[PDB]
């Protein structure tokens, strides 16, 4: 295991950032990229913590690239 | 202390990266704020609020006829950007020829709105008699949710982060050093929009 | 033998130069590889090289004048240990 | 009996108020302590072992 | 646009009102005017004391019920307000029983003094107080390190305290406009709105390297 772990205070936020409500404002909208998902955020139109499903694009290792759309918080796409 | 700048770095074709001088402590991270915001949610531009697309249209994604789906054609043609003149609507229609690839430079364009990019596709046709699409412009200032209809980015930037380094010159060594990252869409300049910017926010100092 | 003899005192663990001690706080502007580090410490760690600085770039023609320089604690004094 | 001094004053009873940062001008998503504590300084100085 | 309403609720603390603002301007306003007031706008204060019987800050003085270091810290806490010039020089007397306040130095017709409610030094004995003072110009903090001769240290910040709250003003337009007031709470020194107009210069002249 390597010996560089991140302690409790950026584990707190990232715990705090990882979460998902129920009900929150901003939830089920679907977004282009993870540039409008910070856009969507830094304009305080949605919440941290909402179920949007986003589109995000990742190659893949044996290097093929490829999109799809997967059902997150906003948190877990910033 | 008035800083003696500002130098920009182009690393990119449409990213930049501003470098100011070391102001004094404290300065740097507000002039950040109030650059960010207005650089944000104040620069007025023109982006696609609504499509109509040929076909059933019965829901968001209940549709067939082409090699992706429509929710994907939707989000391609939400990230595009588009300026125009200083006319509030615009109405443009957009139509394919074939069994091909479309970009986004196919739209039937106007005298009085241009298209930023050319080469960036929206779906891909594998199959004959090609649907026509309807799009509709309307000015906006910041971000507007949905709240056929689609979300909107009027803002001119796609992305503004600012960092406070430290930096000292050999007299003082408490001086704040501002570093701007900006991502402009391409219908205009990284330093132009700064420089928009800083002349929105020295008017409003000035009426006040 | 023992502890406090000269076997264990003298040979395994030694007293060194070119070392000093400090307090710790926490940095978080800093990056994996790198730390802070005081001004007057680093100057009195890096003593013998910012000399040798100092008598390349022909500030002082003695070693001398030198000391009297670092000790006057000018601004090329504070160049020649950021360089 | 400290939920009725705090109640005495134009204090909140939780003790618990909303505080704003002053970086950004942007407002905290929980309520924070904010009191008075008696904080001292202890002798081990940052000269003495510098 | 149009103008900023002064409230006054107290004759030291002020109030601001700027009315009407377009949507995502009250914060940043807000807080950069907040900023700037806090940690921008110069002072006076009183630098350096020379007293002729008081060698350094450590002694005793006869006919003093409070020692050197009470006497100074209480001629730091005044404030000192002053119509022209970069530096001045305030003498005061005072001999015999009875407390010494603010109000009894000599002072010139451009220093104007506040009237010190806050006492200085308390005497007893039939001792004369000869002690000269010395104001200077300045801008935030500096220490008495880094500048029978004493010395003082000064913090050039007439502003104690600045909050602010955006509120939503009911006026037909094209969007909901917001307003924002502004409480500035001085020491007397400094006006509400002189302070807000050096605040506008200072950010037009932080401003203006842009373009």
């Amino acid at each position: 295991e390597p010996i560089i772990v991140p302690s409790q205070d950026v584990v707190l936020g990232l715990y705090y950032m990882s979460r998902a409500l129920e009900n929150k404002k901003g939830e089920g909208m679907v977004f282009a990229n993870t540039s409008e998902v910070k856009r969507a955020y830094d304009n305080r139109v949605v919440e941290l913590h909402a179920k949007v499903k986003v589109r995000i694009t990742q190659v893949d290792v044996d290097r093929t690239s490829g999109t799809s759309i997967v059902d997150t918080t906003v948190g877990r796409a910033l | 202390l008035r800083p003696r700048g500002p130098q920009i770095e182009r690393l990119t074709d449409n990213r930049a990266k501003v470098v100011i001088e070391p102001l004094e402590r404290g300065y740097g991270h507000t002039l950040g704020n109030a650059l960010r915001r207005v650089l944000l949610s104040s620069i007025p531009g023109f982006a696609i609020t609504e499509v109509e697309i040929d076909g059933v249209l019965h829901e968001y994604t209940t549709v067939e006829g082409l090699q992706e789906d429509v929710l994907d054609v939707l989000l391609n043609l939400k990230d595009v950007a588009i300026r125009m003149h200083s006319g509030d609507s615009a109405t443009l229609s957009l139509s394919k020829q074939g069994p091909g690839t479309v970009t986004a430079a196919d739209i039937r364009t106007d005298h009085n709105v241009e298209i930023i990019n050319g080469d960036h596709v929206i779906c891909h046709l594998t199959k004959d008699t090609a649907l026509n699409m309807r799009l509709k412009i309307e000015r906006g200032f910041g971000y507007q949710p949905a709240a056929l209809m689609l979300d909107a980015s009027f803002s001119p930037v796609r992305r503004v982060a600012y960092a406070v380094e430290a930096a000292r010159v050999e007299q003082r060594t408490d001086l704040d050093k501002l570093v701007i990252d900006i991502e402009t869409n391409g219908t205009i300049d990284a330093e132009e929009a700064v420089r928009t910017a800083a002349d929105i926010l020295s008017d409003q100092l000035s009426v006040f | 033998k023992g502890k406090q003899g000269r076997f264990r005192q003298n040979l395994l663990g030694k007293r060194v130069d070119y070392s000093g001690r400090s307090v710790i706080t926490v940095g978080p502007y800093l990056k994996l590889h790198q730390c802070g580090l005081p001004k007057k410490m680093a100057l009195e760690l890096f003593k013998p090289f910012v000399f040798a600085k100092l008598q390349r770039r022909g500030l002082a023609t003695t070693i001398k004048a030198a000391k009297k320089l670092v000790e006057r604690e000018e601004a090329e004094v504070w160049d020649i240990l950021e360089e | 009996e400290i939920k009725r001094m705090l109640e005495l004053a134009d204090l909140p009873q939780s003790g618990q108020t909303q505080l704003y940062d002053g970086r950004t001008g942007e407002a905290f998503d929980r309520k924070t302590t904010v009191g008075y504590m008696h904080y001292l300084k202890l002798n081990h100085l940052v000269d003495d072992k510098m």
